[PDB]
């Protein structure tokens, strides 16, 4: 359907933002697990792949003794950024749907 | 030598200096712990969108 092609990009971006949000929250929740590696996804490459998931390990900053590589500050900033981008995607998708609607209303 | 008993070799000057140093080090580490805890408490609000 042509309607899907117009809204495909924003829907895929929104779904990818939700998945990465879940991954970041999993990183936050498992901060205290000894031996847990902080995982993340490269948003742009996966968005290419879906439009046309694989988890990448985060490069550790400080060496802990229990093997936990989760850094609070980095993932807190990433979490806030992902929340903001999810809201922006919701706004853009809603604007596109509302425009398609006011075209029809009459 | 017979008729003499050997006592301990605990130097009291070293013990007193060790106690003073240990007390000061403990207080420094407690201060560092408090600073780190307060910093994390302030930092854990960013997550609010």
């Amino acid at each position: 359907d042509r309607l899907d092609a117009a809204l495909r990009f924003q829907q895929e971006a929104l779904n990818l933002r939700a998945q990465r949000q879940e991954i970041l929250a999993a990183n936050i929740a498992n901060a205290d697990t000894p031996g847990y590696q902080a995982r993340d996804i490269d948003f742009a490459s996966e968005l290419k792949k879906v439009m046309v998931v694989d988890l990448l390990y985060r490069v550790p900053d400080q060496p802990s003794l229990d093997g936990n590589t989760v850094d609070m500050d980095r993932e807190r900033t990433q979490f806030a950024d992902n929340s903001l981008k999810y809201q922006m995607g919701l706004t853009v998708l809603g604007s596109q749907l509302k425009g398609m609607m006011n075209v029809l209303q009459g | 030598m017979s008729g003499v008993l050997e006592g301990s070799n605990v130097k009291p000057v070293e013990a007193m200096t060790d106690m003073i140093a240990n007390a000061r080090r403990f207080e420094m580490q407690m201060k560092v712990i408090t600073s780190v805890d307060e910093n994390e408490g302030r930092a854990n609000q960013l997550l609010s969108m």
